[PDB]
């Protein structure tokens, strides 16, 4: 976006802090947040607000407006994380809280209960620990310490024996040669039943006739792929397929 | 067939009598009948998985035809709709270059 | 104090206390957010968290308070995150990825990491090993893996894990050395538990009692399953294609835990698997035929967690079996009421 | 009419009535007969064109030039009991198999299909020839190939279930 | 165009056939009442997977 | 009691149809004995030599009553294989592709993932019972590559799903 | 998501009865077989339903 038009959603962020301030202590006290519905919309809101903020102290080219968006988003965050705490505490105790039913009452996705990760808790830290990763490995490789574990893996079993897997293997391709030829000669079978009904019919297979069978079999494959091609079409243009991103 | 979950109380017994060729005897027995139960277990689970995946894919296949034959007509009177919405807003983009053009002018 | 930080530092990361941590994320944790949490509440039903709220709570307990001093200062100051669940569920995952996007040192004091290391009394000197190090050298987090042994005190079951040493030797000092962490020090503990219900009796309270926050951490639903299978074949690298039966997978694959399903698609690809995906993508049966081999989680197990949920003081709580277990009610009260009734 | 549909599977239904629908983009019920071709081959049949032709005269009787999906049904009954199997294809095949080597030379095999028979137009041919002779190397080996019209036509789930 | 839910309103009082005791009845009713609730179970499995998928 | 039953049914009809297949004439329901031993195999099972020979000479055994010298009977080839695939016998019930991937790691202890053709060749002809020349270029026409490398992983798995009905 | 019943215990072990052999089963073995099938069901309903919200 425009620099003016993130100041502008950072002035915006501003009045919704104050705002919500107002909110959670009106002039009539009868319309201040009472119930847990009231209260988590709010908390979305700082939620938002936090993440606005969050983004615009990451982009943001300004060294002296980021400045001052460091203590206005690390008080966002902290009041959102006060916030959390207490309405954990007004849930009989759950951590865990549901909002999927506010959120599409407030027209909201579920993706606003992710609570994004600030990038200025590693960004500014990026040399420190660029040397603190350095002293890290060098101990490591001082040190010969092993990682982590990798990923797991089924464990198949040892190897069998040399002459027990000549011998198995032996038998399974003996087994797969017998398919083979089974099914070789059911094709064959299949061939010599057709060409004798045909010479007993008295129909032997012209050019003509061949040439015509293999055609309309050209055709059906050819429209085929092409009905699949336009199909394929026709689902990302009314939104059945996703177009290959370019 | 002896049910080989439930352990006999008594049989720790037996054990303290058994002779090393005995023992080892015993534990290649066990072994191999562990073995055994396994592999068959691994049998019955990717016959298990698969008769799962039949009769789960039979409903699918038909189910998923229809689904996409239902919505493939809900959503094409949908992208109906959207072709209205081009043409207005190409009626006001060109309403506007006409405006702005004759300015220049 | 006539050691230096960085001797200790180095002296750690030596014995396996301290190691690297690796580069990942949260969201590598996949899953799809429970849809009526919110109506299972009000049919009266308590819903297993959806991994979405589960990452958002860990994010606003650990993450976001020590991410920052001045938010950590003032902040609810919570010490203690309980992370328990089946075998491979991601616990490693999220412990891992919580402390890479925090950026804090790892000091793992898991009984099975300390087995043979310090032995005898230098159990407690481990603890100050890594106390004082977390203390000069903050953001830090002490990693505790399996913590339902380190509270246990039968010593039936602490002789059946095989042990040179039991693996209670470090309770004590790390219940004394606990309480010595203050607000803004950004020193965190973090457990994961296996099979959290093994504490019983004595050592149910003395287990209970040490973590503040209970994170439920449950497998994935069917959504979630759906979108955790594409997530584990591209992590191993794999990729299905767009008509992958994967509805029909993720029904029959119902009841698998995320790590399980990561090991099963590991053990399925392969290099020449991998070369030959865009020749042959992976088939169900071809997943079932590793599945075979791979024993899910069994009932008990998912049933002796939920009964652990239960007895954690917020749905304890709620189940009418306990009062509020305020931190003010002093032992002792119940029993003597009860032993001075029998005496006229 | 009853009992001929009564043959049709509630899953060949369905295909069937997607089949329609594609070409049915009007919703209105019914395709036209220039397209009514077009949902035959779909389906995996190879209808020829004076079949077509014959099949419009028996069922599009008022001559509108639009069949209805019962009569599509009825249809599909009719000729499925004839579908053209991969045996009498590879029989016709081998018929310009003149040497009986399994391969087709593509020049000859592009000059069958442009002088005898029903055919087929040069861009019509050029498709033919680049999806056969996938190397290249002016070689179609007509076993695979009708290996792969056969493919994506003939239940491929009932292939992946005879595996 | 999903189907409207004018048939759930008479389902449901065509699947409560016959709730009562089966005690000491015969192994031929036990056969068919079997078979019925197999047929259930299976259209209940068919919706429920067309309605997933 | 019904679902032996139809196992038995269904095993009677595999066979029959195996028997059909490897038919002499049609409607003379015979089969050569030299053709016994792949419609034996042809039923889904994978035997050993021994049980090769030990079926051969059951079945000449049982033909030995009538006076049809190198053809065996339908009835008494259905009745000896559908025997031993009722009793359920393992060495009938084929392996997965576990146990062969298991199997064909014995000649790559190097964990190179391929191995050499012309060895497993000369392996195959000189240890066990010797295979022929015939079948051991037939098998190699599908194992081995242009570079005489079997990778293993492919060819266990296609010993395991070569007709493998679940 | 079903909702997890408590009680489900002793219905792992009723859930792997087969289909086949119906005659020759006991009155007993009916009604055990009738049971599950009510269970499997219940389940399979349940499961539908949340898929439906």
């Amino acid at each position: 976006m425009a620099n003016v038009t993130y100041d502008i959603m950072w002035r915006e962020a501003m009045m919704e802090l104050l705002d919500q301030l107002e909110a959670e202590n009106p002039e009539d006290p009868a319309l201040a947040p009472k119930d847990l519905s009231e209260w988590a919309c709010i908390y979305i809101k700082y939620l938002q607000i936090m993440r606005k903020l969050e983004t615009a102290y990451d982009q943001m080219v300004h060294p002296q407006k980021r400045q001052d968006m460091r203590k206005a988003l690390e008080a966002c965050i902290g009041r959102m994380l006060e916030i959390r705490h207490w309405m954990v505490k007004l849930n009989r105790g759950l951590d865990f809280i549901n909002l999927d039913d506010i959120l599409v009452d407030l027209k909201l996705g579920p993706e606003v209960l992710e609570v994004p990760v600030p990038k200025y808790f590693i960004e500014d830290r990026a040399k420190e620990l660029d040397d603190r990763d350095k002293f890290l490995e060098a101990l490591i490789e001082k040190y010969n310490v092993k990682g982590p574990a990798a990923s797991p893996i089924i464990r198949i079993g040892a190897p069998l024996g040399e002459d027990e897997a000549i011998l198995m293997i032996q038998k399974n391709e003996r087994g797969r040669q017998a398919r083979e030829r089974a099914r070789l000669a059911a094709i064959t079978k299949r061939q010599r039943q057709i060409e004798d009904r045909r010479v007993r019919l008295g129909v032997t297979l012209s050019h003509e006739e061949a040439a015509r069978k293999i055609q309309a079999a050209i055709r059906g494959f050819l429209w085929r792929r092409r009905i699949k091609k336009e199909a394929d079409k026709e689902l990302m243009f009314i939104g059945m397929k996703p177009k290959p991103r370019d | 067939m002896v049910k080989a979950g439930k352990k006999v109380k008594g049989a720790s017994k037996v054990r303290e009598n058994e002779t090393e060729e005995e023992k080892k005897i015993r534990l290649e027995m066990e072994a191999l009948a562990a073995d055994e139960a396994e592999r068959k277990a691994q049998e019955a689970a990717r016959v298990a998985l698969r008769e799962r995946q039949l009769r789960e894919q039979r409903y699918a296949h038909l189910n998923g035809i229809k689904i996409h034959n239902q919505w493939r007509k809900i959503m094409r009177m949908a992208k109906v709709e959207e072709l209205r919405r081009e043409i207005e807003i190409l009626s006001q983009n060109h309403e506007r270059e006409v405006d702005r053009k004759d300015a220049i002018m | 104090a006539d050691r230096s930080i960085e001797s200790l530092f180095a002296e750690l990361v030596s014995n396996g206390i301290l190691q690297q941590c690796p580069h990942v994320h949260v969201r590598d944790y996949l899953g799809s957010s429970s849809f009526m949490a919110a109506t299972l509440e009000k049919a009266n039903i308590i819903p297993d968290p959806s991994m979405a709220q589960v990452r958002q709570a860990l994010t606003e307990y650990a993450i976001l308070p020590l991410g920052s001093q001045f938010i950590h200062e003032r902040a609810p100051h919570t010490k203690s995150l309980l992370l328990y669940g089946a075998e491979k569920t991601g616990k490693t995952l999220m412990a891992q990825s919580i402390a890479n996007l925090s950026g804090s040192n790892f000091f793992d004091i898991s009984p099975r990491n300390t087995d043979g290391k310090y032995p005898g009394k230098n159990v407690g000197m481990m603890v100050h090993m890594v106390f004082k190090v977390a203390r000069t050298m903050a953001p830090s987090v002490v990693y505790i893996d399996e913590a339902e042994k380190v509270f246990l005190t039968d010593k039936k079951k602490l002789k059946e894990f095989g042990s040179q040493e039991p693996f209670s030797r470090i309770k004590k000092e790390l219940l004394k050395e606990a309480k010595t962490l203050a607000p803004g020090e950004r020193v965190l503990v973090l457990g994961n538990s296996r099979e959290p219900y093994l504490c019983a009796k004595k050592d149910e309270k003395a287990f209970m009692g040490f973590w503040s926050k209970h994170v439920f951490m449950p497998l994935p639903d069917y959504a979630s399953r759906r979108i955790v299978w594409p997530g584990l074949f591209e992590r191993h690298q794999g990729r299905l294609t767009y008509e992958f039966d994967l509805s029909t997978l993720a029904h029959i694959s119902d009841g698998y835990s995320a790590g399980q399903l990561d090991m099963a698609v590991h053990s399925l690809l392969t290099k020449r698997r991998i070369e030959r995906l865009r020749a042959a993508p992976v088939d169900i049966p071809e997943i079932l035929q590793w599945l075979c081999k791979v024993e899910p989680v069994s009932r008990e197990v998912d049933e002796a967690l939920r009964k652990f949920m239960d007895k954690t003081p917020a749905m304890a709580v709620l189940k009418g079996g306990g009062k509020p277990g305020t931190a003010g009610s002093k032992p002792g009260t119940a029993d003597k009421k009860k032993k001075g009734g029998k005496k006229k | 009419m009853a009992a001929n549909t009564e043959q049709l599977t509630e899953e060949q239904i369905a295909e069937f009535k997607e089949a329609f629908a594609l070409f049915d983009k009007d919703g209105d019920g019914t395709i036209t007969t220039k397209e009514l071709g077009t949902v035959m081959r779909s389906l995996g049949q190879n209808p020829t064109e004076a079949e077509l032709q014959d099949m419009i005269s028996e069922v599009d009787a008022d001559g509108n030039g639009t069949i209805d999906f019962p009569e599509f049904l009825m249809l599909m009954a009719r000729k499925m009991k004839e579908t053209d199997h991969e045996d009498e294809l590879r029989e016709a095949f081998k018929v310009f198999d003149k040497d009986g080597n399994g391969f087709i030379s593509a020049a000859e095999l592009r000059h069958v299909m442009t002088n005898l028979g029903e055919k087929l137009s040069e861009e019509e041919v050029d498709e033919m020839i680049r999806e056969a002779d996938v190397d290249g190397d002016g070689q179609v080996n007509y076993e695979e190939f009708v290996r792969m019209m056969t493919s994506g036509a003939t239940d491929d789930k009932d292939k992946k279930g005879h595996k | 165009m999903a189907p409207k839910k004018k048939g759930t309103k008479k389902e449901s009082k065509k699947d409560a056939v016959a709730t009562g005791d089966i005690e000491g009845a015969s192994v031929e009713e036990l056969n068919q009442k079997i078979g019925t609730l197999e047929k259930e179970k299976n259209k209940e499995e068919e919706y429920r997977n067309y309605m997933q998928l | 009691m019904s679902k032996l039953n139809d196992k038995h049914e269904r095993v009677r009809a595999r066979v029959r149809e195996a028997f059909i297949l490897f038919e002499h004439k049609e409607g003379s329901r015979l089969v050569d004995f030299k053709d016994v031993p792949t419609a034996v195999r042809a039923c889904g099972v994978n035997p050993t030599a021994v049980q090769m020979t030990h079926i051969l000479d059951q079945l000449a055994a049982l033909n030995a009553e009538t006076d049809a010298t190198g053809y065996v009977g339908l009835e008494n080839f259905e009745l000896v294989v559908c025997n031993f695939l009722i009793q359920q016998e393992a060495s009938l019930f084929r392996d997965d592709y576990h146990t062969l991937l298991r199997a064909f790691r014995a000649f790559d202890p190097d964990g190179r993932g391929f191995i050499d053709a012309e060895s497993f060749k000369s392996l195959l002809t000189g240890k066990g019972e010797a295979l022929s020349e015939d079948e051991l270029a037939k098998m190699m026409t599908v194992a081995a590559d242009g570079e005489g490398k079997i990778w293993y992983e492919d060819y266990a798995q296609r010993l395991a799903n070569d007709g493998r009905t679940i």
